[PDB]
């Protein structure tokens, strides 16, 4: 293997764009966590029975 | 593509030596008996394994008014004795109380 | 900390199994980054979900034909005489918490499995990845599809409802006993007597949960091992040759992408498995020989076989007090398709006389005859699939039911001929479209009026020009060419910031310089590597 | 590292020796 | 013309997959040739036969508790109300040609599997093949044993006869609802209600044919891969070091031997499954709560668990209006022997303070404490196994049924101690037996009767001799020693020929010469290699 090209994503440090991008990734993971908790709570407390 | 010549030559020599050194090819009597025996055992085993679930579909098993007959020749409408009365019944419902009536 | 636990674990592992040279090789393997190479993963990801859900269902199901009376919670079926399988299938969906969701996800995943296999097969055929040395892999795949198509058939036949019951009665009992000489013997061997019998559902259950999945797993393992140890193919491009691979290493880029794709596939399957209804077996009722409905249709991966029965004429023979029914034709016709799909590479190898080692793919436009053949096969498949749904098309879309059969009958000989011709011409035209850019350049879409009144259209050459202005023509290299100026970066760099508020000018300048500088480096590296060979 | 010329000049006896020696 | 046929199909494979070096490496793998190392594959050969027989018994069985009336061919059970599982089990044995034979072979192979696993475990333990770097393999094997036990238990519970039903009511139901906190919750989760239920046989069927065999297959694969890539240990001997393997190559000697052994194991199993009756379910009846028989025995691999129940006293506790039954004591006990079995290598490593990457085995006589511990464990196992069948021994042999319980109860604390002591002393004595031959030589069994009236025995020195004729003492090297003169070649061939007629003399002379020369060459080669190693 040779690996002709390799570069980091943020050369210039201390930018507001990098911080903003850092907070976008977190939102999806927080949404996943909240949805998991919702799954737990709905599976425990819901009628579920044939009417 | 193709492996280097050294690997090909060595692997071929190994296999050829294994076959040749056994002196199996020089001994026709025992090389033939092995084949025959393996064939016979295989045939026997396969017939025993498969022959358990083979049934004759043309054997008389259904009692009728003319003797026992094969399944595919009969139905619910075939008389079981001469002069038997078979009614045309309807089905409505009531699974346990007379599902069939005249 | 973790600078001491990880080192101890690594030392303990290495001193016992010494796997450093063989584990580095796996981390350094490179894989091409394409969107057409992720079509083979979906199927795999569909199989795993079919296992997990398949095990949960085994803790509740009872595959017996013993007749019982329901006496359960679902009121419209209270006193009805049914089998143990049907009762247990109702129990799973009505009595066990979250059972309906699980058995819906199972069915949806079963559909996705077949769809993904079909798309993957299409990719493999059209790109030419079946040529040597990979024509052994194709055969393996050709088996897997077949195994995936009967495995699904045995699966929805387990609840023992009216729809699947009539399906079994028609497609497995009628056809079996229509075959010459060895026909009734085979029927009685499979069913252990006449059609209804007593041992069909247990046998199908054992065949569905144990044997066919085992064979599928082994064959999938062989498939993946062959793919791994033979390497992956690649499309022609800058820096790509017949004796190298260009892409990314397994660690850490490929693994993260694979994991994310698996997660998203699971998400989609779980989301659609609890928002759409599939197979509501309680609406159907238990199987009765004397009852039928209007639909009578199998799963989508089985409808072409049913359409072939539905369309073929009533041609029979009666030699010396025997019978050769219509259903024989289909049994032969189905055998040919499977015999004309397992060994295609050898047919094409014999025809074209090409027997060379191939690692670089082909663009569908560069092989007109193969593309036309594939198109005509797809057309025939689609027509046979849509001919199974003729009795719903006639009702919804106001067509005669008599007309649909004749449409299909004429179509199954007419439509492929049209499709072949159109596909051939279309491929050659795309080829001619690729030569226009190499000679004149990309059309910018800008018109200019010269002083003497001429209208000209500005072109962007892709290479050096001569001393009059028109570019030096370039050669075709089997690679795509641009057709829009926006894809060449000729326009577009929006002001950095949020969606509503901008960033400082200094930050914008610093961020826009870096991108351009980085963008040069990749092209330069590729050019240098290409020039060194 | 024998050449293609020498590998054709060896009998079956010493090719097995070479293979074994390569394997250890 | 197969020379041209094999030369073309060989090139077609190398040009597509190029597996020349990779398979050439696998053809040259060397394996030690010791009888004791063939113990492990028997189990493997028993597993394969369990799969082929398991697929033939999947075409006829129906797991259901739906109650029916028999009305079949077997007359003594005509009109009796049974389940679908029992009826199908009768159908397999009476209505299908060769079904009884197949299910008998299945059961016999099931027994051989467990027996082979036990013997293999004994071998691994006694020779110290678990030390380093082979601990994970021990653990995996332990899990395999446990899974095999539970796989076997779920198997004979499927026909739903009187024996299996009585066994499953007492073991899987009675013991389950004794665990202190989660006693009744777990019971109702497993059975989906009260004991009999309607889902137990289907659940056990799905568990027996799919899940446990899958886990077993995966674990066996891992086991074999570890053995293959960790280069099987060997035993101390001439030309053996810590960094080499002595034996034969895979091609062609090892493969032929493996194939022949598999064939003979299959032969034995097939021969045994026709001449001996196992599990006659028609002599029993369908399971009924208000019916029982005298025997009530599980399979031999489950007998120690059942014997532990019979011998433990009736000790219960009643705190704050609760109950802790007798059955708790075994549930804790049963999981305590397992825990002590999986994590044994770590215990011994901590005790002796030794971890030095051993590749050479130990003779059991050289490690007295471990040998004694193993003997003690085997004694306890045997006593627990024989306690389960105390009602059958009390009938056939004239002894009180009350007396057997007390014998077992007292024995389970006394007999292991005696076995430990005897094993320790016996091992040390076998050690001392080896020091007598390295110092004086092999006793030929010949008396001399010197002129002055002294009786001596002629000894055969195993090495160089001193000027006075007394042998030079040798050092122990962890290898066996000869003790009979006939094993050293003090006896020729009676003569070349048939059993009734001899051959010409010249042939006999030539054959004897060749054999003798071949023995010289082999010994010389080993000696030269051993001399070059230690330079
Ligand atoms: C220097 C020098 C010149 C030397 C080098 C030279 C060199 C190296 C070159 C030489 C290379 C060369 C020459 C190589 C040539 C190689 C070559 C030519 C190879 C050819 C390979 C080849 C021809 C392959 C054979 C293909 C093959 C064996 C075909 C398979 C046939 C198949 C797959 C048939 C299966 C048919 C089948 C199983 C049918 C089942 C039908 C039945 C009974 C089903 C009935 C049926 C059932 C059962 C239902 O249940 C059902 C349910 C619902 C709806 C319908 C049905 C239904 O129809
Ligand atoms: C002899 C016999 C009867 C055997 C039958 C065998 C058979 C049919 C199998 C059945 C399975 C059986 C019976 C096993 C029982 C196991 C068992 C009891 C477990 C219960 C499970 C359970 C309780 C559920 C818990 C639910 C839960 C928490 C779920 C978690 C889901 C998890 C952990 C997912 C794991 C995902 C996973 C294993 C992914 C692996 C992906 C792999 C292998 C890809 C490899 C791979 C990759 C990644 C590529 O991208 C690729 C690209 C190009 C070429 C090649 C490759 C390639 O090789
Ligand atoms: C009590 C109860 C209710 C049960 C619950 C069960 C339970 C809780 C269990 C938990 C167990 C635990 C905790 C462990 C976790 C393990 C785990 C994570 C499991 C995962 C399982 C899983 C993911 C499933 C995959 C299954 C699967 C498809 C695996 C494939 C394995 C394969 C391909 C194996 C091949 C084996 C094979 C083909 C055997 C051939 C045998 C032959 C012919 C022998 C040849 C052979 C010979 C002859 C030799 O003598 C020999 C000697 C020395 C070295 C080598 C060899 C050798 O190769
Ligand atoms: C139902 C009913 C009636 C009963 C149940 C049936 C049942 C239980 C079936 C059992 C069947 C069974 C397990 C049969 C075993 C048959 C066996 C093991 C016979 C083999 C005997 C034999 C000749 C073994 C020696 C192996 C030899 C000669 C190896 C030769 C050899 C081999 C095997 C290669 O594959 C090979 C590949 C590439 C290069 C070289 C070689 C090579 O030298
Ligand atoms: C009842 C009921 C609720 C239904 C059952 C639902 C069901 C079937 C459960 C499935 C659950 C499931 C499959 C979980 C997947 C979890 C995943 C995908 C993990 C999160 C993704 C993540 C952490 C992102 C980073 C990506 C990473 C770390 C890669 C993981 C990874 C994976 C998963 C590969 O496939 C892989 C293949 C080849 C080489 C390497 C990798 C690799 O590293
Ligand atoms: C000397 C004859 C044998 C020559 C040697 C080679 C041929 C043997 C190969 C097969 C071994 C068959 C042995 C099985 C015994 C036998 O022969 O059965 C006799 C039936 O007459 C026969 O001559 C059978 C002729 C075989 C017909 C071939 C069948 C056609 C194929 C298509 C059947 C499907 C097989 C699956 C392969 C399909 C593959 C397709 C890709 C009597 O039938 P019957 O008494 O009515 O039924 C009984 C039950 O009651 C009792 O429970 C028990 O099941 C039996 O005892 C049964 O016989
Ligand atoms: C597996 C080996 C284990 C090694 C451990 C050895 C430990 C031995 C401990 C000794 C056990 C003592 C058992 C006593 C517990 C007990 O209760 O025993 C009674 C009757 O005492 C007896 O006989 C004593 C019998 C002594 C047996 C000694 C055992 C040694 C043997 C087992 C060793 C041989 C090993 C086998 C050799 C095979 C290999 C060869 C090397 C029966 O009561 P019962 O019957 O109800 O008496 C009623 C009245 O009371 C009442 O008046 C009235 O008269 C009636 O109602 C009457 O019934
Ligand atoms: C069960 C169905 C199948 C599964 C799970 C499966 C899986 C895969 C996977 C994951 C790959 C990885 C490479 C890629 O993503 O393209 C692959 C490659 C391949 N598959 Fe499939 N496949 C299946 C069916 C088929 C079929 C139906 C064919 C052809 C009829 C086929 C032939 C191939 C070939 C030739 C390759 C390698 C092509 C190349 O090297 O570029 N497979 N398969
Ligand atoms: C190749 C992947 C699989 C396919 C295509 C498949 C197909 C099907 C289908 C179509 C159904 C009908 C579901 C319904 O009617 O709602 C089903 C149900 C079932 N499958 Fe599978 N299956 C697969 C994997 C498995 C596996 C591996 C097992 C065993 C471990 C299994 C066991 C079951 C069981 C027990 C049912 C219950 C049937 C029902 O509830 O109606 N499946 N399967
Ligand atoms: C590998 C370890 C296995 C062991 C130790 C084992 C053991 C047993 C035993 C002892 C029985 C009952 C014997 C009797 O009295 O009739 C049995 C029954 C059965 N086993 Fe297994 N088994 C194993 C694996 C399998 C596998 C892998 C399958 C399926 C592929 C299978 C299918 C069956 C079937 C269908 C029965 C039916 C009960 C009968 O017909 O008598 N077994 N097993
Ligand atoms: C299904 C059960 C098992 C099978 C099929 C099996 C199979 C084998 C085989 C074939 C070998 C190599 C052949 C030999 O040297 O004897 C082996 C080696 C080994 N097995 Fe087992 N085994 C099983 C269970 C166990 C158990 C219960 C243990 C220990 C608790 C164990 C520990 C080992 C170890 C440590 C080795 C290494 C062999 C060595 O170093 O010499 N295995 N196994
Ligand atoms: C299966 C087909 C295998 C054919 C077996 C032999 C047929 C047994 C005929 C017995 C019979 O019924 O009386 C004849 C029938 C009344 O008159 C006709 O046959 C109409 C004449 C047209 C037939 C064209 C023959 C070519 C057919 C082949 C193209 C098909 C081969 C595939």
């Amino acid at each position: 293997v040779e690996t002709i090209f390799k570069e980091p994503r943020w050369p210039v440090p201390g930018t507001k764009a990098e911080k903003r991008t850092e907070r976008l990734v977190a939102y999806w993971l927080m949404l996943g966590g909240l949805s998991g908790l919702a799954l737990l709570l709905v599976f425990l407390f819901w009628p579920w029975e044939y009417q | 593509g193709r492996s280097p010549e050294v690997h090909r030559k060595t692997v071929a020599a190994n296999l050829t030596d294994a076959l040749e050194g056994s002196t199996l090819k020089r001994r026709k009597v025992i090389g033939l008996s092995l084949g025959i025996g393996l064939g016979a055992f295989g045939a026997g085993t396969l017939v025993a394994f498969i022959g358990g679930l083979i049934k004759n579909p043309w054997k008389p098993v259904v009692p009728t008014a003319e003797g026992k007959k094969a399944v595919l020749w009969t139905s619910g409408w075939t008389p079981r004795f001469k002069g038997e009365t078979i009614y045309l019944a309807r089905a409505t419902g009531r699974p346990g109380e007379s599902p069939f009536v005249k | 900390d973790f600078a001491k636990l990880a080192a101890a674990q690594g030392d303990a592992i290495d001193s016992r199994y010494h796997p450093s040279a063989a584990v580095r090789r796996q981390l350094n393997k490179v894989f091409p980054t394409h969107w057409s190479f992720l079509l083979g993963e979906i199927a795999l990801y569909s199989f795993i979900i079919l296992l997990l859900t398949g095990v949960w269902l085994t803790l509740f199901f009872d595959p017996s034909m013993a007749h019982v009376t329901y006496d359960g919670v679902y009121q419209p079926l209270r006193g009805v005489q049914m089998s143990r399988a049907y009762e247990t299938a109702l129990d799973i969906s009505f009595e066990v918490r979250g059972g309906l969701f699980v058995r819906q996800v199972h069915h949806w995943a079963a559909l996705m499995f077949a769809a993904s296999i079909m798309v993957h097969l299409a990719r493999i055929f059209f790109t030419g990845a079946f040529r040597r040395p990979r024509e052994a892999n194709w055969v393996i795949g050709s088996l897997l599809l077949i195994l995936a198509m009967f495995e699904g058939f045995f699966g929805y036949s387990l609840p023992d409802d009216l729809l699947s019951g009539t399906g079994i009665r028609a497609a497995l009992s009628g056809i079996t006993m229509g075959i010459p000489v060895i026909g009734t013997w085979m029927h009685w061997a499979l069913f252990g007597g006449d059609f209804p019998g007593e041992i069909l559902i247990p046998r199908l259950y054992a065949l569905h949960i144990l044997l066919i999945p085992g064979i599928i797993l082994a064959l999938i393992g062989a498939h993946l091992a062959l793919v791994w140890f033979q390497k992956h193919t690649q499309f022609p491009g800058p820096g790509r040759t017949e004796t190298n691979v260009v892409g990314v290493r397994v660690m850490p880029v490929f693994a993260v992408k694979s994991g994310a794709f698996f997660a998203m596939i699971t998400g989609v399957l779980g989301l659609m498995g609890g928002l759409l209804t599939i197979n509501p077996i309680w609406n159907l009722g238990p199987y009765k020989p004397s009852q039928v409905s209007a639909g009578s249709q199998p799963d989508f991966y089985m409808m072409w076989t049913d359409g072939l029965i539905r369309l073929w004429p009533a041609w029979e023979f009666y030699p010396f007090g025997h019978t050769i029914p219509q259903g024989v034709w289909v049994a032969v016709g189905m055998g040919l398709v499977f015999a004309l799909l397992i060994a295609y590479p050898f047919i094409e190898k014999k025809v074209t006389g090409d027997d060379a080692h191939h690692n670089l793919l082909q663009r569908p436009r560069d092989v007109p005859v193969r593309t036309a053949i594939g198109s005509m096969a797809i057309a025939l498949y689609l027509l046979l699939t849509f001919a199974c749904m003729n009795d719903i098309i006639a009702l919804k879309f106001h067509i005669s039911l008599n007309a649909t059969t004749w449409i299909g009958r004429i179509g199954m000989v007419v439509l492929p001929a049209i499709v072949y011709f159109v596909a051939y011409r279309w491929a050659i035209s795309l080829q001619r479209s690729d030569r226009e850019v190499l000679e004149h350049g990309v059309e910018t879409g800008i018109i200019k009026r010269l002083p003497h009144g001429a209208y000209v259209e500005l072109h962007q050459p892709l290479g050096p020009v001569d001393e009059h202005g028109h570019p030096i023509p370039l050669e075709y290299a089997g690679a795509p060419l641009p057709k829009r100026m926006n894809k060449l970066g000729s326009g577009g760099a929006p002001g950095t910031g949020s969606f509503l508020f901008p960033d400082p000018a200094v930050e914008h300048e610093a961020l826009t310089e870096a991108a351009h500088a980085s963008e040069h480096k990749s092209l330069t590296a590729l050019k240098e590597h290409q020039d060194r060979i | 590292q024998p050449t293609d010329a020498e590998l054709a000049e060896m009998s079956r006896e010493e090719l097995v020796k070479l293979g074994g020696k390569i394997d250890g």
